């Protein structure tokens, strides 16, 4: 199927350089135009740039002109966004999208406008002068004080990481029902902390294995933690 | 540029209710209006193009219409998984979005499942002690959490975080964490978490003693 | 034209 994957996000010192890479699979990357979109927490969704299928033409939004450069390597199925002279306004989640005809494929008219679909998950760029700190994963073990009814709650505590974000899966993605990954909180030290919990059958606490998988891509931290009853 | 304006910014409605969102354009964009849906933790999803053409695989309960500069997204029967923020985009002159409209879901009152977690030995060996209190699947979102260490109401040492509304049971979860030093944690015995909610007949107290 | 066929 069509899958776009972004990479390259983290901290950048205000007024520095960063490159993003969008990998493409499931279609002919050299046949479609590509977009870079970003979402800011307050100002919302904002188009950034578009590149043609062959890289012949490139158009940018005004705020990024003279600072960003969209490019592509059709032999590698990889889209690029070279972000230079980064500002505070550039802190956002950057998606890459594939060009899409804003009308059914059979349609043929004078004015046929195009948009973008097939958005990837995104890569979060945080513009800050602070240092990257990896997370610390601790187990929220189930106990009699975590059991109500036939249900037992467990989880893992991820604290003291910067920048955002961390992704937390359970049993390598095979456990999704009952999972509650909470939004991160800003600790008094400027570092982030979150907790991901999951409710499971209490009777299966001895025959089942629950491992919390934490991924902090900015610090290249991959932690796998087993939560056992005590 | 072309400015898109959505209304309202937040909408509450029950399951099986008809929901309509309006989208204004600063000028005539012909029929080049697209609707995106962003569910929590996921990227926006292509829903409608040409203001009315649903994307392949979009449920039949979604629909769209437009009259030159004003466009609407309509859900005939609102569903739990329809909880999201919906954006309208014009692709006539460049690509610009609206501020979005979050369609929250009104359900019945649900009492929280309260769980408490003593700090871990791995964390305690590092110098801190985080006591975690969990409020699982409750409605409404408003909830009261108080920390009581040896029956002493704590202040200035806890942090909270609520999850977005669930896409299945349309409930909320809350994470209250009481952070202490290993010293202060060993200067007491009883660590409690008292919860107050509409669906709780009386306040529910979950507690543990240091060293159980 | 930015909104024409880029493919």
């Amino acid at each position: 199927q069509v899958q776009l994957v972004e990479s390259g996000g983290g901290v950048v010192q205000p007024g520095r350089s960063l490159r993003l890479s969008c990998e493409a699979s499931g279609f002919t990357f050299s046949n479609f135009g590509m977009h870079w979109v970003r979402q800011t927490p307050v100002k919302g969704l904002e188009w950034v740039a578009i590149i043609w299928f062959d890289g012949s033409y490139k158009y940018y939004t005004d705020s990024v002109k003279g600072r960003f450069t969209i490019s592509r390597d059709n032999s590698k199925n990889t889209l690029y966004l070279q972000m230079n002279s980064l500002r505070a306004e550039d802190t956002a989640v950057y998606y890459c999208a594939r060009a899409r005809k804003g009308q059914r494929s059979d349609y043929y008219g004078s004015e046929t406008k195009y948009t973008f679909d097939n958005w990837g998950q995104g890569t979060l760029v945080t513009v800050s002068s602070a240092s990257t700190k990896g997370p610390s994963v601790f187990p929220l073990a189930p106990s009699s004080k975590s059991t109500s009814g036939g249900t037992a709650a467990l989880g893992c505590l991820v604290k003291d990481y910067f920048p955002e974000p961390v992704t937390v899966s359970w049993n390598s993605g095979a456990l999704t029902s009952g999972v509650h990954t909470f939004p991160a909180v800003l600790q008094s030290s400027g570092l982030y902390s979150l907790s991901s919990v999951v409710t499971v059958p209490s009777s299966s606490l001895g025959t089942q294995t629950y491992i919390c998988n934490v991924n902090h891509k900015p610090s290249n931290t991959k932690v796998d933690k087993k939560v056992e009853p005590k | 540029d072309i400015q898109m304006t959505q209304s309202p910014s937040t909408l509450s409605a029950s399951v099986g209710d008809r929901v309509t969102i309006t989208c204004r354009a600063s000028q005539s964009i012909n029929g080049w209006l697209a609707w995106y849906q962003q569910k929590p933790g996921k990227a926006p999803k292509f829903l409608i193009y040409k203001a009315s053409i649903l994307e392949s695989g979009i449920p039949s309960r979604f629909s769209g219409s437009g009259s030159g500069t004003e466009f609407t997204l309509t859900i005939s029967s609102l569903q739990p998984d329809d909880f999201a923020t919906y954006y309208c985009q014009q692709y006539s002159s460049y690509w610009t979005f609206g501020q979005g409209t979050k369609v929250e879901i009104k359900r019945t009152v649900a009492a929280p499942s309260v769980f408490i977690f003593p700090p871990s030995d791995e964390q305690l060996k590092s110098g801190t002690a985080s006591v975690v209190c969990l409020l699982n699947n409750f409605y409404p979102r408003e909830a009261k959490v108080q920390w009581k260490v040896d029956n002493a109401l704590q202040s200035g040492n806890s942090q909270e975080s609520v999850t977005e509304q669930d896409s299945k049971d349309s409930t909320y979860s809350l994470s209250s964490t009481l952070t202490l030093s290993k010293a202060d944690y060993e200067k007491h015995k009883v660590y409690a978490c008292e919860v107050t909610h509409q669906g709780l007949s009386s306040p529910v107290t979950k507690s543990f003693n240091r060293g159980e | 034209d930015p909104n024409a066929n880029p493919n």
